[PDB]
């Protein structure tokens, strides 16, 4: 019933993009099957291809979503824009299957829309510089179908300056001290840069709590009393916690050092090549070239019916 | 064929566009109303491409697309009903409906329009309550002025323009000196400041409260140089004393003529009367030169004035445009 | 109720003046932050509410019950 409770239920974060984890998996599972029917059908106009496992799909974005994240690191980005450049990615391919549209484009148009996003709009030209791309026209072939996937949500909370605010709130407190303070904000905020943005972190819990969890793991000490001090000035307390411990598990499974399995090249050959390779097999064909894609749209929304360049 | 396209083009059934209401550079608005309810009416905003920028999608798209969802919910702030792409891969916007104009279109209709202290009292309080749930969100609009101010049909204020809103920026993280017009534009962004706060918002608020008062622009410099020396012409030449560190501001500049001492509230009197001595003050605390004595969106509306006869128009009562 | 009654008042937290950062203490005595009119409350607020921001909004069953 606490007010601040009520105005996050009411972003669009938790609305749209807030789910229980069988309600998640079901839209992953019913988006993967969309595709391959789609695909199917479409092909038939005969020997089918083998299409991507839900699992598969799952893994590869995971392991795309680590390489957008490498790749805003590479880009000296803000901790908000990479957040929020890797949120879009998963809502996009939790909305669209990795069978429709390729991820390796997707991931830097996440970057460009997340820095858009977050009040950085940048040169194309520029952008596509860094990132060594020589035509920048391939990242904005994406950029609206990308807004389309994340159901034109662009608020996105993040955690860090809620810690910062945590972090805060226990130096008012007498007994603890400086130099754990320190540490713990250090390993908590390292933790809120790759764990919850690799893990499903942003779809079952809150800012708050996610920052709890990252904080938990950092310093469980810490967190155990910013929450003791927050409640005994009941049941709400204990479903609290459990919701914390969820998460704090939930971000364990993924820690940051996973960052070199997730850059490692025998991993990579081991777990993520066979998948790609039978993803460039299962493809579908008319909508995996977005500038394509995009040039047909444009002239079907000009040329209606007087076109002079079909021959049959 | 994909699952994301029928879904937005369901809901872009859900509302039946009409008559062609205006047609702007920036956007195409279209008259529509609800399929399930005819009597519930809507104003569709189709954002047309700009040839001029080759980025992508422009920065005012973006910047309303998210803030006005994060905005709505309060009676002061245009309501983002939906939004939902066109089949020509656009942009589309279902807002509320405000066939009412805007506040500049009521305040130039010299002829036509009468309005008084109660009205300016009630106007007044419909911005300052949009600001302040604006910067209680962390938001700020930087171009508030007349025309942004959309009217209801009920006669109640919106404030609509947010293609140049940015959320608060964190301590070091440099914002941009080139937004607001010139007119309504606070003096540490003619300076060039880089890092400001919801001030910069208040300020544009108190150049609207002057302006609903003389019915034309306080301050309406061709130049930045202009806007500059009227600052300092008719509210103060700031200096060292009464705005410690202006002139090391990335772009202070000053005519380098006599200084002028910053009038006080009686000084603003002669012209702004018609308000009353309270609010006059409330002018005043809003026009402070230094940004750090400027007055507060919160402040503001715990003000005097507000509660101070002759209370406010009731909205249903307010004066529109002929 | 001059906030039309739409009065922001935090209910686990509250903004109180010896909330500080070290980190913050290079930017206050920068001189394009104070004389530029940075606000550090407002960065301190916003931080404070989205520390405790949905503390008690438990995603899982409460969409579940939807
Ligand atoms: N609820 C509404 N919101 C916005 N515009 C409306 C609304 N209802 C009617 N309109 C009409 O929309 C027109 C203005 O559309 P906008 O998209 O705001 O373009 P504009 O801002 O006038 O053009 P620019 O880009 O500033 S030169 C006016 O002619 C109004 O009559
Ligand atoms: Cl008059
Ligand atoms: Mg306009």
């Amino acid at each position: 019933i606490a007010s601040e409770d009520a105005r996050y239920r009411q972003s669009s974060q938790y609305e749209l993009w807030s789910f229980s984890p069988s309600q998640l998996a079901s839209m992953r599972e019913k988006t993967n099957a969309a595709a391959r029917a789609r695909i199917t059908e479409r092909l038939l106009s005969p020997t089918l291809p083998e299409f991507l496992t839900p699992a598969e799909e799952l893994l590869l974005v995971t392991f795309y979503t680590a390489e957008l994240l490498r790749a805003g690191d590479h880009a000296d980005m803000s901790d908000e824009i990479k957040a929020t450049a890797a949120t879009f990615f998963k809502r996009f391919y939790i909305t669209n299957s990795i069978m429709t549209y390729p991820p390796q484009e997707m991931l830097l148009v996440a970057l460009f829309f997340g820095c858009k996003a977050e009040g950085a709009f940048p040169s194309i030209s520029d952008f596509a510089k860094t990132f060594g791309r020589e035509r920048p026209e391939e990242i904005l072939a994406g950029e609206f179908l990308l807004c389309q996937g994340i159901r034109f949500a662009l608020d996105v909370k993040h955690p860090f300056r809620a810690l910062r605010g945590a972090i805060m709130e226990l130096s008012t407190l007498p007994d603890v001290e400086p130099a754990r303070l320190v540490a713990a904000e250090q390993r908590a905020r390292e933790i809120l840069r790759f764990s919850p943005l690799i893990t499903d972190a942003y779809f079952h819990f809150t800012p708050s709590q996610i920052m709890l969890a990252a904080l938990s793991l950092a310093d469980r000490g810490l967190a155990e009393r910013l929450i003791q001090d927050t409640f005994h000035y009941s049941h709400v307390r204990d479903k609290v916690l459990g919701t914390i411990e969820a998460c704090r598990d939930m971000l364990s499974k993924e820690l940051p050092e996973r960052r070199e399995h997730w850059n490692n090249k025998t991993v990579y050959k081991a777990q993520i090549q066979p998948i790609r390779k039978k993803l460039n097999k299962c493809r579908d064909p008319d909508r995996w070239n977005l500038v394509e894609l995009q040039r047909i749209r444009r002239e079907q929304a000009s040329r209606k019916g007087f076109d002079s360049d079909d021959e049959g | 064929p994909d699952p994301v396209e029928q879904m937005n083009e369901a809901e872009k059934r859900k509302y039946i566009k009409g008559k062609k209401l205006g047609e702007g550079t920036y956007a195409n608005v279209y008259l529509g109303h609800s399929r399930d309810d005819p009597n519930f009416k809507v104003a569709i905003k189709k954002i047309k491409v700009q040839a001029q920028y080759k980025d992508g999608m422009a920065p005012d798209a973006v910047r309303e697309l998210k803030y006005l969802r994060e905005l709505r919910g309060h009676p002061n702030i245009i309501g983002l009903i939906s939004v939902f792409s066109s089949k020509d891969q656009n942009l589309n916007l279902v807002l509320e409906y405000l066939p009412l104009g805007d506040l500049e279109m009521l305040i130039r209709d010299v002829e036509r329009v009468r309005y008084g202290a109660a009205d300016i009292k009630a106007w007044m309080g419909m911005l300052t309550r949009a600001v302040w749930w604006c910067h209680e969100n962390f938001i700020l609009h930087r171009d508030i002025k007349p025309n942004n101010l959309l009217i209801a049909a009920d006669g109640e204020v919106k404030l609509a323009d947010f293609g140049l809103a940015r959320s608060f920026a964190d301590p070091g993280r440099r914002m941009t000196a080139n937004v607001i017009t010139r007119w309504y534009r606070p003096p540490e962004l003619l300076f060039g400041a880089r890092h400001y706060g919801g001030a910069v918002d208040i300020w544009s608020v108190g150049m609207v409260f002057a302006e609903l008062i003389i019915r034309s622009p306080f301050l309406p410099g061709n130049t930045e140089m202009e806007q500059i020396t009227l600052i300092c012409k008719h509210i103060g030449t700031p200096t060292e004393e009464n705005w410690p560190g202006v002139s090391k501001l990335p772009e202070w500049w000053d005519p380098m003529e006599e200084p002028i001492p910053v009038w006080g509230k009686d000084a603003y009197m002669a012209r702004f009367g018609a308000v009353g001595s309270e609010g006059v003050d409330l002018l005043w605390r809003t026009l402070q030169l230094d940004p750090k004595k400027r007055i507060t969106a919160r402040e503001m509306l715990e003000h005097r004035w507000w509660r101070t006869d002759p209370k406010p128009t009731r909205k249903e009562d307010l004066p529109k445009k002929s | 109720d001059p906030f039309g009654g739409m009065e922001f008042v935090p209910s686990r937290y509250r903004v109180r003046e010896e909330l500080n950062h070290p980190s913050l203490d290079k930017y206050r005595i920068d001189q394009q932050h104070i004389t530029g009119g940075y606000s550090f409350l407002d960065y301190i607020s916003r931080a404070m509410f989205e520390a405790f921001a949905g503390l008690a909004v438990f995603i899982e069953d409460e969409k579940e019950a939807g």
